[PDB]
């Protein structure tokens, strides 16, 4: 049951980063395992934002 | 959208080509600066008469 889901983290982000490792092993179960994948970048541009 | 992105070199030359034009046209005077907004411009301040 691996449910893969994208996130955008802008750079400097480390307290949100971290609660939402937090939360992943807080609110983790035997029933699905959500799997993300992290992608550090400036949520300014818009570039790298599309990209 | 291919990552990383690479600009060709020729696109800075082609800027500064359109930036450093001035010319004549219907909006008068058309000169940029660095960063391109218009500069050297004429706008006429006009009043609704009777007339
Ligand atoms: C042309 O525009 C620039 C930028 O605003 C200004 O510094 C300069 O005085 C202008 N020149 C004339 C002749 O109006």
């Amino acid at each position: 049951n691996s449910i893969q889901i994208g996130g955008l983290f802008p750079r400097g982000a480390d307290q949100e980063y971290s609660a939402f490792r937090v939360g992943m092993v807080q609110f983790s179960t035997s029933e699905f395992r959500l799997t993300p994948h992290i992608d550090n970048l400036e949520v300014a541009n818009s570039f790298a934002v599309t990209n | 959208l291919a990552n990383p992105a690479v600009p060709w070199g020729q696109g800075v030359e082609i800027e500064r080509a359109l930036k450093q034009v001035q010319v004549e046209g219907l909006s008068g005077n058309i000169k940029f600066d660095q960063n391109g907004k218009r500069i050297n411009y004429t706008i006429n301040i006009m009043e609704l008469k009777t007339n």
